């Protein structure tokens, strides 16, 4: 409660331009969002001479954070979860700084990522049971994090929703899932009460979504909630720069096993979306992020599918004009000539990049939950990756025997080489035993590791430190 | 049978321009700029840009005493790929621009020149035995990383006039050696004289490159190899780490398509 | 097996004035 | 599937004794020749063209035993096969 | 001296060894020394011939070996003949 506005800053608008523009349903506004009657304290009056033009970079400057604490709702959910204020140029090294010890949160295993459009979305039943499913598979087993904005919108509410639907009945009980929400703090309806000078954390957000008008008002569905500021005011997409740096940096370097470095494996997963998907997904894939596209979504799913593989020289924007008038039926009118050319530069540039890039077939590939479709991404990603060094090999494994596919550790082992010794399977195995199945010991032992030198006395202690709680 | 008619099923059933886009590198590092799209069929030039926006970034028309593409004293001030072309008063950089026009907050006027060196050492077991690759004799090339830096930089730069070295490989490394290496270091075959795909150009300059490649029949092959390490000392490094840059090596990606083309430097297979 | 089969069957089956 | 030189006599085994060249070897000598790369040397690595060709030139004397695809069962089917190759043909 | 392991191949050629040796009169020919697969043909040996109901040596396996390679012909020499022919290993 003391190094927060200490070590995490805030940027703000210094004077106001007053530029003619009404805001829609609005009485005036500046261009920086706010209104002379509270616009800071000082910046309302103009400072000399400045610029009678509005450009933001130019003239801002740093002020501390005051929207600190931990939200309480009145009635939907009767459970502390914490909510943080953090600005546009702020490193993600203190980022992870807070995480860590200024939370209580461990290290992560897995950080799936999810995306997809809010207010303009359309659901059907075997898309969200195979999301559902997915979701609480890759959540309920390891230490995943699952990242995803803040709002109670279509399937982002729907992820959450399915988060209590798996929390309501828990042996651990309290929260067994660490969801993290990520918003800007321009997009948020009741901001009325959520600034404190230096703490009084009730941190009230009743879910008024009645009153809400045009700024959707923030989920009651994540554990954790990022709420970004750059200085605009109701102006999404703005933290998506600022998201793919966060998860890379919490993807490549928070863990040191082996002596160099160890990469936590890391998929960002999209459903349905607009411009501010395409542009997140861009962001991902020029930051090194793995992406899948599940088909069948809707208006975003199809166009990325079948351009995914093809060649980029032969999208043209007259291929974009015969995709835009399938899959960008209801948003046509909010696109203009000059806003629909910006759907094929970041299309490329997703495309050119294969190796960062799956997609996920509905019907007839991978028929299963998005274990398959993930792991394939990780392993294209992470093996064949020319980047990438020979020590997270053992993480894939310890990730795939969660997801119990011995198909796929089949597939893996007639590229990669454990030339040096096959003593490195065994603390895979260990997790292998208590995961219990039985496939992924058979192949360890048929590869030749011998159970003989396995069980020491601090690993069969270990091995009875983790007995089922279900039996006697 | 259950699985075997599943194995019988699978196989019964069966029996436009792509130029350079890294030069156009979308969020340009080190500024604070977005680019309109400008897409694949819109490369060329003839092609009309009609959202022809582009940033006027420059941290200046510094165009005074200074003829560009012309022959202006040893300064290297000719652009290799014939003449140019002029789009009204402002020239366009062949190939294509990135975002950066005159100078910018760099070293001087004139190209940014680069000037990559290389050394071999053998590999010391216990007598010098070659641990060869999978199919050729895999030659340790060896890099070195900058002091305060996220990626491997090769001691080369912008080069500075009538001297030849630009500031990293006298300095920084090996003592007493700096005549010895400069010699070397202008005697060599090309790997690529150009413009090259970097999100680090300029629209009124550019890159004009040297390398040399050399290997040394041993590791202690006069003063190059053996004194030049027994007489190099930094003491100010916080890390420093030794590898034969594989694959594994995260060079710029200007260098990797480089490498395509001058791994028929010595013709092993990469 | 049964409908596998069937499922089996179909695809190798095969694998003047106009005024 | 032994090891460094079971790879080598099975695929020149039925193979045309003239393509088998010097060249070959030398491709044939850095997969299956690793570890002994060191004690072979260049007047040492030739003498493995000879011998080779010898014993294949005479097919009725020689066979490869695949050990996953053919004759998955113990060695008594490939002895068996060498022994009437070699007796009654 | 230069050999390698694995499971699968080492019980392909256990059980084709004890399938060739125990029926009929085969006999094995095969060097002399304890190393790889040369001493697993006669741990192979002990491991059927120690359950046999004829006991004692069902098996004849004969090692061929050079007497500059041995390590302990110190004491294999006789005038005319003792036959202790103690050999330590
Ligand atoms: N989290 C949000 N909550 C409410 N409205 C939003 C949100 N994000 C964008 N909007 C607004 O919704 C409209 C865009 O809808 P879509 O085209 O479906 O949005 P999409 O392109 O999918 O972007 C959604 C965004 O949310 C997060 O996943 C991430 O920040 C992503 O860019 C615009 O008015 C904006
Ligand atoms: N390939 C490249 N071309 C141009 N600038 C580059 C570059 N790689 C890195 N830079 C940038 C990062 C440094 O902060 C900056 C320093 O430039 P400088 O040394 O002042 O001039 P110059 O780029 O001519 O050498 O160059
Ligand atoms: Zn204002």
């Amino acid at each position: 409660s003391s190094w927060i506005p200490e070590n995490i800053k805030k940027k703000e608008c210094v004077y106001f331009v007053e530029s003619s523009k009404l805001s829609d349903a609005g009485k005036v506004v500046c261009q920086c969002g706010y209104t002379h009657e509270q616009h800071l304290e000082e910046a309302t009056k103009p400072h000399t001479f400045q610029g009678t033009q509005w450009d933001p970079k130019k003239h801002v400057q740093e002020m501390p954070t005051d929207a600190f604490g931990d939200i309480v709702f009145t009635g939907l959910s009767q459970k502390v979860k914490k909510y943080v204020r953090v600005s546009q140029d702020t490193p993600s090294s203190v980022i992870y700084h807070l995480m860590t010890q200024h939370w209580g949160l461990d290290v992560p295993n897995l950080l799936i990522s999810v995306t997809g459009g809010a207010k303009n979305f359309n659901m059907k039943p075997r898309l969200k049971s195979i999301f559902r499913r997915g979701l609480v598979k890759v959540a309920q087993t390891t230490g995943a994090w699952i990242i995803t904005g803040g709002s109670h919108t279509g399937v982002m509410k729907q992820v959450g929703e399915a988060v209590r639907d798996f929390s309501l009945s828990s042996s651990y009980k309290e929260g067994e899932l660490i969801t993290i929400g990520v918003a800007t703090w321009g997009t948020v309806h009741r901001r009325e009460g959520l600034i404190h000078p230096t703490g009084s954390f009730p941190a009230e957000y009743i879910l008024d979504e009645d009153g809400q008008g045009n700024l959707t008002c923030l989920d009651s569905n994540h554990s954790h909630f990022i709420l970004v500021d750059d200085g605009t005011h109701g102006q999404y997409g703005v933290e998506i720069p600022l998201r793919t740096r966060l998860e890379k940096f919490i993807s490549e370097q928070t863990k040191e096993r082996g002596g160099v470095a160890i990469k936590i494996p890391i998929v960002c997963v999209v459903l349905e979306g607009g411009p501010g998907t395409l542009h997140t997904i861009d962001n991902a894939t020029t930051n090194g992020t793995p992406c899948v596209v599940v088909e069948g979504s809707g208006r975003v799913a199809d166009v990325i599918a079948q351009v995914a593989n093809l060649p980029v020289s032969d999208i043209t924007i007259s291929l974009i004009q015969q995709k835009l008038s399938v899959f960008f039926q209801e948003m046509f009118e909010t696109f203009t000539e000059s806003r629909i050319v910006e759907w094929t530069k970041k299309i490329q540039d997703i495309v050119r990049r294969r190796q960062l890039l799956t997609v996920f077939r509905e019907g007839k590939d991978g028929q299963q939950d998005v274990d398959v479709a993930i792991l394939q991404a990780l392993l294209k990603a992470s093996r064949s990756q020319d980047h990438f060094g020979h020590e997270n090999w053992d993480h894939q494994l310890k990730l795939a025997v969660a997801w119990n596919r011995v198909d796929i550790a089949r597939s893996e082992i007639f590229m990669d080489e454990w030339q040096w010794k096959p003593s490195d399977l065994h603390p895979t195995m260990t997790a292998a035993l208590i995961s219990n199945k039985p496939e992924f010991v058979k192949l360890f032992l048929e590869n030749g590791v011998q159970l003989k030198e396995f069980v020491t006395w601090d690993t069969l202690l270990y091995l009875y430190e983790n007995l089922d709680p279900s039996c006697l | 049978i259950s699985n075997k008619v599943d194995a019988m099923v699978d196989l019964l059933d069966l029996d436009g321009d792509s130029y350079h886009v890294n030069a156009r590198h979308l969020l340009y590092p080190n500024c604070p700029v977005t680019r309109f799209p400008v897409p694949n069929e819109k490369v060329p030039w003839e092609t009309e840009f009609l959202i022809y926006d582009p940033p006027f970034y420059t941290a200046l028309e510094p165009l005074s005493t200074i003829q560009y593409n012309v022959v202006d004293g040893l300064r290297d001030r000719r652009s290799f790929h014939g003449p140019y072309t002029v789009q009204a008063g402002l020239p366009l950089n062949p190939m294509g621009r990135t975002g950066l026009r005159g100078r910018g907050s760099l070293s001087c006027f004139g190209p940014n020149h680069t000037l990559y060196p290389m050394v071999t050492r053998w590999r010391r077991n216990e007598d010098g035995a070659i641990c060869r690759k999978s199919i050729k004799k895999m030659l340790e090339v060896l890099v070195v990383k900058l002091p305060l830096s996220e990626h491997w930089a090769l001691p080369g730069g912008s080069r500075e006039p009538g001297e030849m070295l630009p500031r990293k490989l006298k300095r920084i490394l090996r003592q007493e050696h700096w005549p010895s290496f400069e010699n070397l270091l202008k005697c060599g075959m090309e790997v690529y004289k150009g413009y090259m795909d970097d999100p680090r150009n300029t629209d009124n300059a550019w890159i004009e490159t040297v390398a040399v490649s050399v290997h040394f029949q041993d590791q202690n092959d006069v003063e190059l190899n053996r004194l030049n390490s027994n007489l190099h000392a930094c003491d100010s490094g916080a890390s420093i780490r030794w590898q034969v840059v594989d694959r594994r090596i995260p060079l710029y990606a200007n260098h990797k398509t480089l490498l395509q083309k001058a791994a028929a430097e010595f013709g092993a297979h990469y």
